[PDB]
RNA sequence: GGACCUGGCGGUGCUUCAUAUCCCUCUAGAGGAGCCUGUUCUGUAAUCGAUAAACCCCGAUCAACCUCACCACCUCUUGCUCAGCCUAUAUACCGCCAUCUUCAGCAAACCCUGAUGAAGGCUACAAAGUAAGCGCAAGUACCCACGUAAAGACGUUAGGUCAAGGUGUAGCCCAUGAGGUGGCAAGAAAUGGGCUACAUUUUCUACCCCAGAAAACUACGAUAGCCCUUAUGAAACUUAAGGGUCGAAGGUGGAUUUAGC
């Protein structure tokens, strides 16, 4: 039986998001990609470097906004700009979100030597697609 | 005849397969009778026209050279 | 390596080992079990070992109307913070260690006799706060299955009652013991019997019946006698509202046969008014504490017969040798009439 | 198959279409109006409307084809037909006016009659009764008889007994032998029948 | 009843073996053990009915003279046709004559079964020659025609005694708004 | 010990089936020969894992050093790391999978029957079942609506993997950790898979299908052996390519067995 990225049936009490509810074979059919860049296009270079950067940013944001992320990050690259789009919860005070936005944008801009912007969308609770 | 999934929408209910057959067997039993105009508009509500594509080959235009 | 690290959920799912051939068939038993702990629980965003004070994250942004600057706690001031967090961790552990202990049942490891509370409120704003639920039997049933071998399910017997004559029982079956508890108690309140009680404390007459192989003999008793009955009958009688009764259970001591045999016998007891109506005579109670005073307990609603009830010089009623052996004093048992706790 | 079940096989027969309407029956009229609504498979590259088309030779050619080499299989077939015809023209010119009348020079007539002389009427197939397989002499369907006459002819020519003889010379020699009720392939037919007669008592299995 | 069980709850239900019922029957339904008995008994009646018709002179003088004997009769559970196996005679030519007479008679036989209305709803009757002698007939017909050529101990605990602490965990411990803009 | 239920099993009955499918039928193979490669066994100072179906050109879309985890010898000790460990346990696990599946079922929550026993719950001219969800299906990808992919639940085999990585428990910490040099990986033998053949529907050349020669001890046939050269590399009797020399077994392969609509 296939296991990869499959939330398995339970008793009907497990809330899953739209992304979590779709196995890998639905990628590009029902669900899109969580990162968009040019490294994986034919004739394009530096796919290895874009991949390492993406793995880091997901870990960095998970631990930088602990308990706040309500969904996976959407990473967008245009030119040398890096845009990080995150769906977050509404538990932390707005002051702490502004601190972490200023802190994270600056630290990541100096780490990867590119202008980095972080876009936060707040939701009252994790958006549930279905109960598996 | 309309399919079970189309009957299940006219009625807005869930139907069994044998429920569908019983309804069709009862409509066929109505056509064989001397059904009038009032009994003919009713049966056509459950008849869906089948649009058949023509297998006739398309003819290319006849052109002329210099 | 930073990139080889995983999230807490992945780490606990692995460490706990709740999914696996060990947990499929309970092939592994857990006297020592890894217990999940939330390690982000008491953690404050911005607080680290170095003790830096970040304005707007872990300390207030403005102080005295001016924006605070980056600062660091002194070595001494930081030890106190660390010590305070360790104590808060043991205090939290102490709060979880302090769990209110619930009363036991017929025995320390028995489920029988334990209250489950009132049945759940029905969908249409129905409530059963007046009813109490008691467990009578919790059994592990083992089913041999075509592909999965021996599987373990739970059969539970529970009784419900409001203490004012309305009581019932239901069987519950589920893979989990707490789902069975829900099914039985909720189902029991839809199969309630009404039990007639003499003066709201005892039965109307002696009841002797057999259900399958379980024999139950019940005796009407005066106030203050208490419930001197099989422990399950005691539990059921408290739900019904019977305070004074003697019962003797012989033959097969099957909890289910005993429960439904008991409810069958208590539901078919003729009251004094029913006896008066059936025979069109007065029902007169003679009490030795009241001497020869005749106390009419029930009178027929319809006309009153004029012909006395025939006085058979000798009744052809069947007697219990146990009752006769006792009345004569020939019944000697070291276990009868023993001192017991109030029931 | 890449054809949905709705696709019908093509009917490649010029005469079937030029037939006048009046000659048609009410059943044949229905089949013709029906096919106008049906999906038709593309005609295979093997068969055409050519007047020289022979389905039996086309089948024999495919049973000789090794590894999809139709060009070579077809070349061997036409070389066999040319070799048969030349052997008969040599037998014809060397014969007397009386014998000439009995000498066949058409290789297609020889090819068909040679195979028909090798078709086995009855075969041995193991029908099971009582927990054991008994080679019961069973009738052979028409398809099986024609197929066996071809497989036996092709097998005999591929036998290693022939040393350095090219296939068009071997096959032509076997066809003319079988055309005269002589040869190894004819013996295989006779022996199969004789074996089926010795197992007549086993027809109950 | 007998050791053979006949307590069917739906005993009074009217047995309706018709081709139409099969199309409205639930294939999901699983046949009862006694459902076969109703089919088996009907097949016995069809055997007795055909067998008796065969031996009476009047129904068909051609049929009576043949002295046909039926080996077996099994109606299809589909109800499309009533299989009627007829024992094959050793005489090769006589197996064709008997078969030909049966096929012609079969059409009239179906109407004559409606005379016995209880068996009225009979499917088209089909006669099958017993291959025991018939299969050999085909071979011997080809055999003569054919050309044969010019002749010449880890302790396992009891599952019921397995100890559990679910109660000990239960008895040990009872298990453990205004929203405004710009809040300060 | 009695009765009954379930499961397992039956040298257990009947019935209908399998569509490249259990048997026969159809085509090309394996089983015999050489070679290539895996495994076993033996051997070696000298890894490990897989290993009936469901291992055996398998982890490897790949080992001359490196890789490397092995062996021998030498060396280091807060050590690339707020150490390290390819040490034990896949019968503690996550992760990713095999398998039936070339399946169609699993199932919460309710309801009813059996006296409220373990248990059971279907009949369409219907007799107690209703069922969210999951799977199938649908949809999508590829050239269609076909086909092929993909998908394929729950459960089965404590199936595979602690040596992808991570990690529970236990163990090592001047060693079970780290580094350096050199070295191992052979074949009495057996066996799996594959390649090349045994030739004439062939071999060589031209050509890419109207040709000329070859055709049994100078034929067909080694991608083997031996010798030389070249390529890659710091390093090549070793790896690969090419040339020369050599011209062997093999003459179409028993029981048995594989794949294909
Ligand atoms: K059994
Ligand atoms: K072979
Ligand atoms: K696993
Ligand atoms: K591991
Ligand atoms: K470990
Ligand atoms: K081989
Ligand atoms: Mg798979
Ligand atoms: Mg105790
Ligand atoms: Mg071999
Ligand atoms: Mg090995
Ligand atoms: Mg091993
Ligand atoms: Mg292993
Ligand atoms: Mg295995
Ligand atoms: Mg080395
Ligand atoms: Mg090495
Ligand atoms: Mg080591
Ligand atoms: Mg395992
Ligand atoms: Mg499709
Ligand atoms: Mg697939
Ligand atoms: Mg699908
Ligand atoms: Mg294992
Ligand atoms: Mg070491
Ligand atoms: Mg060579
Ligand atoms: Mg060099
Ligand atoms: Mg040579």
């Amino acid at each position: 039986k296939n296991r990869a990225a499959r939330v398995r049936v339970s008793k009907g009490d497990k809330p899953v998001t739209y992304e979590e509810a779709h196995a890998p074979h639905y990628i590009a059919h029902r669900k899109g990609w969580l990162s968009l860049h040019t490294g994986n296009l034919d004739g394009e270079d530096h796919a290895a470097e874009r991949t390492v950067e993406d793995v880091f940013l997901r870990k960095f944001m998970w631990g930088t906004f602990p308990g706040c992320l309500a969904d996976q990050l959407v990473l967008k690259r245009r030119g040398n700009q890096l845009e990080i789009c995150a769906v977050v919860l509404r538990q932390l005070s707005p002051h702490k979100y502004y601190f972490l936005v200023g802190y994270s944008e600056t630290l990541l801009s100096y780490f990867y030597k590119c202008p980095v912007r972080l876009h936060l969308q707040t939701v009252p609770s994790k958006v549930v697609y279905k109960y598996l | 005849w309309l399919i079970k999934e189309e009957l299940e929408e006219m009625l807005v209910e869930k139907l069994s397969d044998l429920d569908y057959m019983q309804f069709i067997r009862l409509l066929e039993k109505l056509l064989t009778s001397q059904c009038g105009a009032a009994e003919e508009e009713f049966v056509q509500r459950f008849r869906r026209s089948v649009t058949l594509e023509s297998k006739k080959q398309l003819i290319e235009p006849v052109q002329y050279d210099e | 390596s930073f990139f080889t690290k995983l999230t807490a959920d992945e780490l606990w799912k692995g460490a706990l080992a709740e999914t696996g051939a060990g947990a499929k068939k309970g092939r592994g038993k857990r006297t020592k079990k890894k217990k999940r702990k939330d390690l982000n629980r008491g953690q404050i965003i911005g607080e680290g070992r170095y003790g830096f004070l970040w304005p707007g994250l872990n300390v207030p942004l403005m102080k005295n109307g001016a924006v605070q600057t980056i600062a660091q706690r002194s070595k001494e001031e930081q030890e106190k913070v660390e010590a305070d967090m360790i104590q808060q961790r043991e205090e939290w552990d102490r709060k979880k260690k302090m769990k209110v202990k619930r009363e036991r049942g017929w025995s320390g490891n028995s489920w029988g006799g334990i209250s489950l509370g009132p049945p759940d409120p029905g969908p249409c704003g129905e409530t059963y706060e007046d009813f109490d639920t008691r467990i009578l039997e919790v059994r592990n049933v083992f089913t041999m299955t075509a592909k999965e071998g021996r599987k373990k399910s739970i059969r539970v017997l529970v009784a419900v009652g409001n203490g004012k004559g309305a009581a019932g029982f239901s069987i519950g079956k589920a893979t989990d013991r707490m789902d069975a508890f829900r099914k039985a108690k909720n189902r029991a309140v839809h199969h309630l019997h009404y039990i007639e009680r003499y003066e709201d404390h005892t039965i109307f007459h002696d009841i002797s019946l057999r259900f399958k192989r379980t024999h139950i003999k019940m005796k009407k008793q005066p106030k203050g006698y208490g419930l001197r009955c099989h422990r399950a009958i005691i539990t059921i009688c408290r739900l019904i509202g019977i305070k004074d009764m003697y019962a003797k259970v012989s033959g097969s001591i099957n909890m289910l046969s005993l429960t439904q045999g008991l409810f069958r016998g208590l539901s078919r007891q003729e009251t004094h008014q029913q006896l008066a109506d059936k025979k069109g005579l007065h029902v007169v109670e003679i009490r030795e504490e009241c001497g020869p005073l005749p106390i009419v307990v029930a009178s027929p609603r319809g006309p009153l017969r004029k012909d006395p009830e025939p006085e058979d010089e000798v009744p052809d009623v069947k007697l219990d040798w146990e009752d006769v052996k006792t009345a004569q004093g020939m019944k000697r048992s070291v276990w009868s009439n023993l001192k017991r706790a109030a029931t | 198959s890449r054809y949905s079940p709705e696709f019908k096989d093509p009917l490649i027969d010029k005469e079937y279409y030029r037939k006048p309407v009046e000659e048609l029956t009410e059943e044949e009229k229905y089949v013709r109006e029906l096919k106008k609504t049906q999906l038709i498979k593309a005609a295979p590259a093997g068969k055409t409307s050519s007047v020289f088309e022979d389905p039996v030779i086309s089948k024999f050619t495919n049973m000789m084809m090794i590894g999809g080499n139709k060009v070579l299989a077809r070349s061997l077939m036409i070389q066999t037909l040319e070799a048969v015809k030349r052997k008969q023209f040599e037998k014809y010119h060397a014969a007397s006016a009386e014998e000439q009348a009995t000498i066949e020079r058409n290789p297609y007539t020889i090819f068909h009659q040679a195979l028909k002389n090798c078709e086995p009427m009855i075969g041995l197939v193991p029908i099971l009764k009582g927990g054991r397989f008994y080679q019961v002499p069973v009738p052979l369907p028409d398809r099986r008889r024609r197929f066996l006459a071809m497989k036996w002819m092709i097998t005999e020519c591929r036998d290693k007994k022939h040393q350095r003889t090219l296939m068009p010379e071997k096959l032509s020699h076997k066809l003319l032998e079988a055309f005269h009720n002589q040869g190894p392939v004819i013996k295989r037919k006779h022996d199969l029948h004789k074996m089926a007669e010795a197992n007549r008592a086993l027809a109950h299995y | 009843k007998v050791w053979y069980e006949s307590p069917s709850l739906g005993s009074h239900s009217t047995y309706k073996p018709s081709k139409l019922e099969f199309l409205m029957r639930s294939t999901s339904k699983k046949t009862r053990k006694e459902d076969h008995a109703r089919l088996r008994a009907l097949n016995g009646l069809l055997y007795k009915a055909l067998t008796d018709l065969l031996c009476t002179p009047e129904v068909s003088q051609e049929l009576y003279d043949l002295n046909v004997e039926l080996s077996k009769v099994s109606l299809t559970p589909d109800f499309s046709a009533c299989r009627a196996y007829w024992k094959t005679t050793l005489s090769a030519e006589q197996n064709a004559h008997m078969e030909a007479v049966l096929q012609r008679s079969a059409a009239h036989m179906r109407h004559l079964l409606m005379s016995q209305q209880t068996l009225r709803n009979v499917p088209p009757i089909v006669f099958v020659q017993d291959k025991g002698n018939a299969a050999l007939a085909e071979l011997d017909q080809l055999l003569a025609v054919a050309d044969f050529g010019p002749r010449d101990g880890r302790k396992r605990a009891k599952p019921r005694l397995e100890q559990d602490s679910s109660l000990k965990s239960y008895l040990s411990g009872e298990e453990v708004e205004y929203e405004c803009y710009a809040p300060d």
